[PDB]
């Protein structure tokens, strides 16, 4: 998970970084400057994680590419309402125990933390109204509320 | 044309039967109240409704009360085949027990469908051969094997291309 400037005083231990909503991992930290957009960084991360899926189990194999496509839409400014909620549901349902191995929880940890902290960039990605239906001529659509 | 078992007056008799038709409308079911004489005087029986087994004998009795010549129009899916009621208490079609001259699909048909039935029956009588008297001539009826209304209207029906879309009144 991404951590902020306030977490920089944490000792590099398993328990302290775990208590802050992240994990110590390899203890090889990566610093992100203000010139880096979080949506592009998380799009790059999820592109790696989705193409490094082993293809065995459904949530990683088929929901990491969905997060990749949502992040590409948000990076191009073509986001639509419900995208952030879809990302959060993907983060919740790819957690520990839902997938066969631990690749997908590690994949959704940065997406979780980036939405948690830098949410304004993700909401800045949303610029289009939601649509996945085109009009069929003789059929009046069911206008859901 | 083919028929299934001195000439001008035969056509005059056919014309007199054609433009003078007295119907006996049988109620039966919903087809009657959509489409709205003694059976001795009537010469056309219009059966419009379900042939329930309890009153198929009534239909057959009031058909046998009519006199020669007698024609039958069957209105609606029930009278045609049993329709949507293929069930224990329903006879599957009028033509199971009395002969039918014109069949009209619909559930119910429109009143104008009944009027078109009247036209179809009118040329059906208009080119049929019936005996002049009980002692002179051949005592057999000859119904004309007409071209089917779906074969005649095939080209104009197939030539239809576009219809109004269903989002309007
Ligand atoms: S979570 Fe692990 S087992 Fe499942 S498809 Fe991804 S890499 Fe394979
Ligand atoms: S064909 Fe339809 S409308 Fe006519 S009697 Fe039967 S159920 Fe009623």
């Amino acid at each position: 998970d991404f951590l902020t400037e306030a977490h920089l005083d944490l000792p590099m231990e398993f328990e302290s970084i775990g208590k802050a909503g992240s994990r110590l991992g390899t203890a090889l930290a990566m610093a992100v400057d203000h010139e880096i957009n979080m949506v592009s960084l998380v799009r790059n991360l999820e592109e790696f994680f989705a193409r490094e899926s082993c293809g065995w189990c459904t949530p990683c194999r088929d929901g990491l590419p969905w997060s990749v496509k949502i992040l590409r839409a948000l990076e191009r400014g073509e986001g639509q309402p419900g995208d952030i909620e879809t990302l959060e549901q993907l983060c919740r349902f790819l957690g520990p125990g839902k997938t066969f191995c631990a690749h997908a929880p590690g994949a959704v940890e940065p997406l979780q933390s980036a939405i948690k902290y830098f949410r304004e960039e993700f909401e800045a990605g949303i610029k289009q109204p939601f649509s996945n239906t085109h009009l069929i001529n003789g059929i009046q659509p069911n206008l859901l509320k | 044309m083919d028929y299934t078992l001195m000439g001008k007056l035969n056509d005059m008799v056919n014309w007199g039967r054609k433009n003078s038709i007295w119907p006996y409308n049988f109620g039966l079911s919903c087809c009657y109240v959509e489409m709205v004489a003694s059976p001795r005087q009537a010469d056309l029986m219009v059966v419009a409704g379900t042939c329930f087994t309890k009153m198929a004998p009534v239909i057959q009795r009031l058909y046998d009360q009519m006199l020669e010549p007698k024609w039958v129009i069957s209105m609606g899916a029930c009278a045609n085949s049993g329709g949507m009621y293929d069930i224990y208490s329903v006879v599957q079609g009028v033509d199971k027990f009395i002969p039918v001259d014109v069949y009209i699909p619909g559930c119910p048909p429109r009143p104008e469908a009944y009027m078109q039935a009247l036209m179809l029956l009118q040329e059906s009588i208009g080119k049929e051969r019936r005996p002049l008297s009980w002692v002179v001539g051949d005592q057999g009826v000859y119904r004309a094997n007409m071209q089917s209304e779906r074969e005649r209207k095939r080209g104009e029906r197939i030539a239809v291309t576009n219809l109004r879309t269903p989002d309007e009144i």
